[PDB]
């Protein structure tokens, strides 16, 4: 029950590197032991393009050519909130305990995302907008 | 103000097919040209339904109850529709011409007539949602050589009768292991069998054949089955049955027979209570109710209903329709009153809820072309081919006075100054726009300067000046008061017809021979702009037209424009399958619309099926009159050429689609068209598809829906049982977050009833907040249903403002009181 | 998960799927009975009209299907079914856990194998009934006997012999008996397919490799053999006509025919199903009839036919090549964007990843038709640019249609991927029209609409220009700047008077469209996602980046309502016919359904599948959904227009005896009640224990046990009652009794009363009151008397808008 799959990201539970987590428009955290789909969160409409843990609770999967990312909550099953980009998002990078999201942007942007766990709340702009521009202009 | 949608369908009251009446004898239904008219006779109101067929009804039955309405076409479409809702439920298609659809008297299966097939089928369920294959055919019986063509159940429903053109009356079960118990054959008639029935009794047997014959069939002796204990012949000498029933109940045949008389017997004794001679013309179909004193015939030579007593001599109704002489339409200004006129000559008076002509006038020899209403709806006139205009009265339903002319001439169209002296008349032949005084019969001027036909007339309301359309191209506006007797031409470039003014009557909707409409100024000479037309026209292209209607010039222009009561649209119609309604300002149509959609119908489809175009001609223009079991309808009277003329046979031809007249309502911008088929009305009166609310019930089933959280169907299941003590339960039960939401899904039907328990409780009531917000919420919720209806909601809103003012406005005039107090005693000082 | 407006119809727009298809015959014509996930389909052969539907969509998706005469045996996870006419008549559900794999018919026997290596066998209750409903047995197939189980298959004239292959060998059964009565050696290779032969005894077997074996068991033995270069088989069939011909259908797509006599191929074909979905999932030659039926995993099901054979004096040698006959096609892919073309709710647009229209028709599976993507010469005359390799046009993210003028000239607009501009088709050619509609400041085109006339397209851009292109001449007509984000959502009014945009930016700009200017800018707060518009009441919806569908009135511009309320990116959603509603699906698995005139969500349906789009019909009938994975489309009925159901906002908490009732007291306490009783109390009143409990209440500063005995206190005593009340300097009764007053019409119950009880103390001490005003204690005391007054206005604006309202609407 996984046709398609084209991302992947293992959890940071320990020595234990089973239930890891593969994507293609829907994600599943999927024991190695076990050998079947524990956990099922709808994804993105797109193909997936960015799947990254985070924490020990929340993980960003990211949509090609969408401007929103979704942060899942692990074992609630649920969206914990959900960030969304001036443009549709072309690369993700985070920091070390969920602090601040680097999002590069398709159009060119580096949007910055300030503690993205914190507390209506749930639609979360872009807090930082960093751009890159010649001398000239 | 854009939004219109189909409400109802008048007149042409019989065409093709089975007529029948409900469980009560209220519900009448009839097949029209393609679609089901319900006319409810004790509550005397006309309905026919928002959809149509594709081809002409053939078949028709309802429900036991009346839930579901089963109507099939010649082919065989099949259409399910909610009788108590009008929507359609189901399109399914039977691949044979069927005869006869009829329910269980269980209502829990129904059966058809279907070539030598009959094909037995369970009902689909009504409260249950609609399905993708509702219907579940339970057996198939096919011993029958040919057609067959009548069909019963007992009223039990296991045992189903059926009769063929071939010789045979066979009956069976619903289920095979009641097969052993009766599942034989009769024959020994001479003819069609053209009716067998069982008696109220499950014993006696009545087979009825089109030479005449009645069998009483008996299961006795000389096992032992089955015999003829006597025969009954009406002794028609040349004349043979068309269509037979038989109530059981009080064992009464009624008979149609090709000669249009009509018998009645006392089946044990065949005794003939009456022989009518409903006409020249044959009953086409017959029909009884359960309480069986109510008879209904039609006649499909004319297309006349008539509904009549067997005891009692005494009608019910006997209407007889006209197809395609549905010349004018004349909504008054008044929005009860609707009148249609002919070229047969009758002039009928409509209600647009319960459409029955109430008056007519068939004091016109020929056709009458052109009606309008003046003087707050009183008079309503009637210009004529008849050589007249005749004046009619809404009160005393009279002719007033004939205006004629000098040599007898026709009269083209008509037009009505609200100072009810003026009536213009503009001829096809005479082409001189006559004006007759209201009081005096003569003349008062013969306007003169049309080469060519007047096409059409219409005053102003403001300046009551007129424009004539010639056929020169040309409008003639003509003022006429001053005593300058005074004219001004616009030369429009394209051949001019049917002129329809603005109310201000500065600005004029025209229709050229190109389709393009165009906008007159009448202070100045010049166009305002022009709509065009000959792009968005719905056209259709005939079987016989070897032309494709993309390029075929049939049909688009408009035969009819009308101004809408701000001025600012306007719907037109003409030859075509559309109709049009365009804005004035903005210069761009709203909404298109289909008039009818039917094959048999001449004008209807866009683009025709290859597969009927074979090697030389079409694939239905070949005569297949000749191959009717009939002689009559064997029998071509057809001359070769006439278009429009006298009957409908006589075209050799499918009827065109063609809508004459056009006028919109004053009040709540409903437009009405007669059509070919007949009076149809567009309106704006939406949610008046009246729509049932929780079908089957307990106190218990509200109260359990009150913990199940289904408050809206739990306010439903109390006013059904109408118990104050659960309306109080249940009124009091909902939060208010759900109010209006509650409130704007009330149906109408417990309107008068929930504005009564609101009305008369809340005034000794402490929750006067709450029941304020219940009628704050409905009033804001289903006002207009207040606003037509007002003596129906008269009593219960006088309980309403009884509780609004003398009951919350008092608490409202304590609470101004001691805060205009405040207010003075807070703002105002004091002394020493 | 239940919705309560809307309910399943079926998923319009499905073929197959690729689970390997059964044919059958009704005396001498042929039905075909394909699955699509958990709901199989039934079609005449001779038009591939849809015959039958399922009944319920089964609980899990369907593994195997074969079919008898008149019943159909369908089998999803561990049950079967056993159908006529597509009605469950008996599900047959085997005593394991095991999934089943494959299944046979023959004689008084069912036989259905399952992925634990093991067979179960069910028997007729009679030979004289027709169904097999006696369970008799369950055999196996233990890793001594053979391999996992690729197929049950049942060779003619062997009585009571079962045929079972795996991937290693081949078994027999006496399905009376139990008893294993052959086992054949193990064939060297993976075998991947089996099918009898209209030749006795011999099996044909499609092996992993491309070796197809014809296979005797009263020999035993492995007659001929016959190879393919690389290629992985997936379907066998024989023409049964009168030339011996057989049928390789491959994993690779391609459809390989043999003609044993001449040992020779025939006729290769190439690619008739996607290679990606399957190949060629199942091909079979129709018995008896030079037809053979092909079905791939791309919702495609096609129809081949052998011509007659050219050569007069040879025949069997010269073959003419297989040749194209009718199919019925799907998306291969997902459908990206839906919509509803007509007015009728006749046919409906379905664009997907396949890079193809479907013109879909709800009224009858067959008029179901793909759009052409064949390019009008072009009307300059200098050629046009493209690769000479015709591609597909890259799929599309927008759809829009208008039916007003259809036929004289292009009316459907469609955005592709990532392309400048935007082609225009013909709906009535179903054919891509001449004209393409461009951008002009090199940015893609990420919404489209037309206008009603029929006369203009609107195109606009990730750059924020919108450019007006006429349907006529492919000509422009104005270029507007607003925005300096994209667009992402156009519309025009119904009257062609007022157009609308929103962007990217959280703009919605209001310009003229017969005028040419911009008269309004509203400013929204997250950038806007779409845009919606209904022409018969001149609203338009908008979804944006705050999870919330703002509806905004056109003409009071401003906003009329704003459903906050769901989880995620709001997807696709739609206006009802009417207004009354909104359908809206987003990324959080919810599809809400919203009464506007109030604002709350009154139904929202949980569905497995994440719903990428919603349609709302034109009539008041159906509702479209198509989902991420599933390639049709889900059509739902509504059942408001049938009959009703409730409108409740109960989403979040997801996601009598004796026939009488005493009435409530307070049914909220936010709610103000009168007193129980009398009305009458007011006009009488308006035309010491007592002081000690007023004390003792004070002393609380909570006065609750006063206004018991105040109501129940007999009216002409209170005019001795407020008459004395002991303040001359202090004041403190008086500021006692008021804040009594005050603590009176907080709970809100006998709200009147403290009224008459106020105005009793102006009747009594207003002067007492009066000379000492500016005294900052009672004037603390009556801004509390204000305070707690003052929201109570809210029915004398309920009263005088209900009177004015009932009198308007009596009279009018």
């Amino acid at each position: 029950n996984c046709v398609q799959l084209n991302k992947l990201t293992i959890v940071p539970a320990g020595d234990s590197v089973a239930q890891l987590l593969v994507a293609s428009h829907s994600i599943s955290l999927i024991d190695i032991e076990e050998k079947k789909v524990v956990m099922t969160f709808p994804g993105h409409v797109s193909p997936v393009s960015t799947l990254q843990v985070i924490t020990n609770e929340f993980f960003i999967s990211g949509a090609e050519g969408d401007r929103f990312l979704n942060v899942y909550d692990i074992h609630s099953g649920m969206t914990k909130c959900v960030l969304v980009a001036e443009s549709d998002i072309k690369e993700l990078s985070h920091s070390g305990q969920a602090d601040s999201i680097a999002v590069t942007t398709e159009d060119g942007s580096l949007e910055i995302f300030v503690d993205p766990l914190v507390s209506g709340n749930k639609s979360k702009k872009s807090s930082k907008k960093i751009q890159i521009v010649s001398k000239d202009g | 103000k854009s939004d219109f949608k189909f409400s109802n369908l008048l007149g042409t009251v019989y065409r093709q097919g089975n007529i029948t009446f409900s469980d009560d004898g209220k519900q009448l239904l009839s097949p029209v040209g393609n679609r089901v008219s319900v006319f409810d006779l004790i509550n005397n109101k006309s309905f026919t339904f928002e959809y149509e067929h594709r081809k002409n009804i053939a078949a028709i039955d309802l429900n036991k109850q009346g839930t579901l309405l089963i109507s099939i076409d010649e082919d065989g479409r099949a259409i399910l529709v909610n009788f108590k809702a009008r929507n359609v439920l189901h399109h399914f298609n039977f691949k044979e011409k069927c005869s006869a659809v009829k329910f269980s008297p269980d209502g829990r299966l129904f059966a058809l007539a279907s070539g030598r097939f009959l094909q037995i089928w369970k009902t689909p369920d009504v409260n249950k949602d609609r399905q993708f294959a509702p219907f579940v055919r339970h057996r198939v019986h096919a011993g029958h050589f040919q057609d067959i063509t009548s069909l019963t159940w007992s009223q039990d429903s296991r045992f189903i009768l059926t009769t063929s053109k071939d010789l045979s009356a066979k009956i069976w079960s619903v289920d095979s292991e009641e097969k052993n118990l009766a599942a034989t054959t009769f024959n020994g008639h001479r003819d069609y069998v053209m009716g067998a029935f069982f008696s109220h009794d499950q014993e006696k047997i009545y087979t009825v054949s089109k030479d005449g014959a009645v069998f009483v069939w008996e299961f006795t002796k000389r096992k032992y089955s089955w015999r003829i204990t006597k025969k009954h012949f009406f002794y028609a000498n040349q004349a043979k049955v068309k269509c037979v029933t038989f109530h059981p109940a009080t064992r009464l045949l009624a008979v149609g027979f090709t000669s249009g008389e009509f018998r009645l017997y006392d089946l044990p004794d065949f005794t003939l209570i009456q022989q009518l001679s409903m006409g020249q013309n044959p009953v086409n179909t017959v029909s009884v109710n359960q309480t069986g004193e109510w008879l209904a015939f039609g006649s499909s030579k004319l297309g006349q209903l008539l509904v009549y007593e067997w005891q009692s001599e005494s009608y019910i109704l006997k209407q007889q329709g006209h197809f395609d002489s549905t010349n004018s339409l004349a909504y008054s200004p008044d929005g009860s009153r609707v009148v249609t006129a002919s070229e047969d000559g009758k002039i009928k008076v409509w209600d647009i809820t319960s459409g029955f002509c109430l008056a007519t006038f068939e004091e016109h020899t020929s056709s009458v072309t052109a009606v309008q209403f003046a003087k707050r709806g009183q008079v309503m006139f009637s210009s004529s081919l008849d050589g007249t205009v005749r004046a009619w009265d809404l009160i005393r339903y009279r002719n007033f006075r004939t205006f004629t002319g000098t040599e007898r001439i026709q009269f083209n169209c008509l037009a009505v100054d609200p100072s009810g002296e003026v009536v213009c008349a503009g001829s096809l032949d005479n082409f001189d726009i006559h004006v007759w005084s209201v009081q005096t019969g003569q003349l008062l001027d013969a306007l003169s300067g049309h080469e060519g036909p007047v096409s059409c007339l219409s005053f102003s309301q403001e300046n009551s000046v007129l424009a004539s359309a010639s056929w020169d191209k040309t409008i003639r506006i003509w003022s006429i008061f001053g005593r300058s007797q005074q004219v001004e031409p616009i030369e429009v470039y394209s051949d001019v017809l049917a002129l329809s003014m603005r109310p201000d009557g500065k600005e004029v909707a025209v229709s050229t021979l190109k389709g393009q409409i165009s906008i007159f100024n009448i202070e100045d000479a010049k166009q305002v702009g022009n709509i065009d037309c000959r792009k968005d026209i719905i056209s259709g292209r005939f079987n016989q037209d070897r032309f494709t209607a993309k390029n075929s010039e049939r049909s688009k222009f408009f035969t009819t424009i009308h101004y809408s009561f701000d001025g600012m649209a306007i719907v037109a119609g003409g030859n075509n399958n559309s109709i049009c309604l365009y804005d004035v300002p903005n210069e761009v149509l709203l909404k298109r619309f289909i008039v009818s959609r039917n094959m048999a119908l001449n004008g209807t489809l866009e683009f025709l099926n290859s597969k009927k175009m074979t090697e030389a001609g079409s694939l239905d223009l070949i005569d297949d009159a000749g191959e009717n079991s009939d002689l009559e309808d064997r029998i071509d009277n057809s001359l070769p050429g006439s278009q429009r003329g006298g009957d409908l046979s006589t075209r050799k031809m499918r009827p065109e689609v063609r809508v004459t007249s056009v006028q919109f309502s004053p009040t709540a911008n409903a437009f009405a068209a007669a059509s070919t088929e007949g009076l149809l009305i567009y309106s704006t009166n939406d949610t008046i598809l009246f729509d049932p609310f929780d079908l089957d019930v307990t106190p218990h089933s509200t109260v359990e829906a009150l913990r199940e959280k289904q408050f809206l169907n739990a306010l439903v299941m109390a006013f059904r049982l109408n118990e104050e003590y659960l309306i109080n339960k249940v009124y009091e039960a909902i939060p208010i977050k759900e109010i209006p939401l509650v409130a704007s899904n009330i149906p109408a039907i417990y309107l008068p009833r929930i504005l009564k328990f609101i009305g008369d409780f809340a005034i000794e009531s402490q929750h006067i907040e709450f029941n304020l917000i219940w009628i704050k919420a409905l009033l804001s919720a289903s006002g207009g249903y207040i606003n037509e209806h007002k003596y129906l909601f008269s009593t219960a809103m006088r309980s309403i403002q009884r509780f609004i003012v003398r009951v919350a406005k008092e608490v409202v005039n304590t609470t101004t009181d001691n805060k205009y107090t405040y207010r003075f005693l807070v703002s105002t000082d004091g002394s020493m | 998960k239940n919705s309560k407006i809307f309910s399943p119809f079926r998923i319009i727009g499905n073929v197959s799927n690729g689970v390997p298809f059964a044919t059958g015959t009704l005396g001498s014509t042929f039905y075909i009975v394909t699955c699509v996930g958990k709901t199989f389909q039934i079609y005449d052969a001779n038009t591939l009209h849809l015959l039958f539907v399922s009944e319920k969509e089964t609980p899990s998706s369907i593994v195997a299907l074969s079919a008898h005469f008149h019943y159909v045996y369908a089998a999803y996870e561990n049950k079967v079914g056993i159908y006529k006419r597509g009605i469950e008549e008996h599900l047959l559900e085997l005593e394991t856990d095991a999934n089943v794999e494959h299944l046979c018919i023959f004689g008084d026997y069912l036989c259905a194998s399952t992925d634990d290596n093991s067979i179960f066998i069910y028997k007729k209750s009679d030979p004289q009934d027709k169904y097999p409903s006696e369970f008799y047995t369950k055999l196996t197939v233990t890793e001594i006997q053979g391999g996992e189980i690729v197929s049950l298959q049942h060779l003619a004239t062997y009585l009571n012999k079962l045929t079972v292959v795996t991937k290693s060998n081949v078994l027999l059964f006496n399905v009376r008996t139990g008893k294993l009565v052959f086992t054949s050696n193990e064939f060297p290779d993976q075998i991947t397919t089996a099918e009898p032969a209209p030749v006795l005894d011999i099996i044909a077997l499609g092996t992993v490799t491309g070796e197809v074996i014809m296979f005797n068991m009263r020999k035993g033995k492995r007659i001929r053999t016959i190879k393919i270069p690389q290629s992985r088989i997936s379907s066998l069939s024989f023409r049964t006509d009168g030339s011996s011909h057989l049928s390789v259908g491959t994993s690779s797509g391609d459809l390989i025919f043999y003609d044993l006599d001449r040992r020779s191929r025939i006729h290769v074909l190439k690619n008739i199903h996607r290679e990606s979905y399957g190949g060629v999932t199942q091909a079979t030659f129709l018995n008896g009839q030079p037809i053979i039926v092909t079905s791939g995993g791309d919702n495609s099901l096609k129809e081949y036919v052998f011509d007659p054979s050219l050569s007069q004096g040879s025949g069997d040698v010269v073959v003419q090549p297989p040749r194209y006959l009718r199919s019925r096609g799907g998306h291969s892919q997902p459908p990206s964007y839906i919509a509803f073309a007509d007015s009728q709710s006749h046919f409906m647009l379905s664009a997907s990843k396949d890079r193809s229209l479907w013109s879909f028709s709800l009224r009858k599976d067959a008029q179901s038709q793909e759009m052409s993507q064949r390019l009008h010469k072009k009307q300059d005359g200098g050629r046009v640019g493209g690769s000479t390799i015709k591609s597909k046009f890259p799929e599309i993210v927008a759809l829009a249609i208008e039916n007003a003028r259809i036929g004289e000239w292009e009316n459907i607009i469609t955005a592709h991927k990532d392309e400048k501009f935007a082609r225009t088709w013909d709906m009535r050619n179903k054919r891509v029209g001449r004209w393409t509609f461009d951008t002009t400041d090199d940015g893609f085109v990420k919404s489209v609409a037309m206008s009603q006339c029929g006369n203009f397209g609107f195109i606009g851009s990730s750059n924020g220009s919108i450019t007006i292109y006429n349907m006529q001449s492919g000509i422009l007509r104005k270029k507007y700047k607003l925005h300096k984000r994209a667009v992402t959502g156009i519309s025009l009014d119904g009257m062609n008077r007022k157009m609308v945009s929103c962007g990217l930016d959280g703009i919605v700009g209001f310009y003229d469209f017969n005028k040419s200017t911009l008269l309004g800018k509203l400013k929204l707060d997250a950038p806007i996602t779409a845009m919606v518009y209904h022409r018969s009441s001149d609203l338009f919806a908008l979804a944006l980046d705050d999870l919330s569908i703002v509806v905004i009135d056109a003409v009071t511009q401003r906003v009329v309502r704003q459903l906050w309320g769901h989880s995620n990116r709001i997807t696709a959603f739609d206006f009802s016919p009417e207004g009354r509603w909104i359908v809206s699906a987003s990324l959080d698995s919810t599809i809400r359904t919203w009464d506007l005139p109030t604002g709350g969500c009154i139904d929202g349906i949980i569905v497995d599948n994440v719903a990428t789009n919603v349609k709302f019909s034109p009539n008041g009938d159906l509702l479209a959904t198509t989902h991420v994975t599933g390639n049709g489309i889900c059509i739902w009925t509504n059942r408001a227009q049938f009959k009703t159901v409730s409108t409740r906002t109960i989403d979040e908490s997801e996601f009598i005896d004796f026939n009488t009732y005493t009435s409530l007291e307070q049914i909220d306490k936010e709610l103000l009640t009168l007193s129980i009783g009398p009305r009458s109390k007011m006009n009488t009143l308006l035309h010491s224990h007592f002081t000690k409990q007023l004390r003792e209440g004070s002393q609380s500063k909570d006065y609750s046990s006063l206004l018991a005995t105040l109501i129940n206190f007999s009216p002409a005593a209170v005019d001795l009652e407020i008459r004395s009340l002991n303040s001359f300097e202090p004041f403190d009764e008086i500021v006692w009794f008021i804040d009594a007053l005050t603590q009176g019409l907080k709970s809100n119950k006998n709200f009147e009363l403290y009224e008459t009880f106020m105005s009793l103390l102006f009747k009594a001490h207003g002067d007492v009151i009066h000379a000492n005003n500016k005294n900052q204690d009672i004037a603390s005391a009556l801004q509390n008397w204000e305070d707690v007054h003052k929201k109570e206005d809210r029915l004398d604006d309920l009263v005088k808008f209900c009177m004015g309202v009932a009198a308007f609407v009596t009279t009018a």
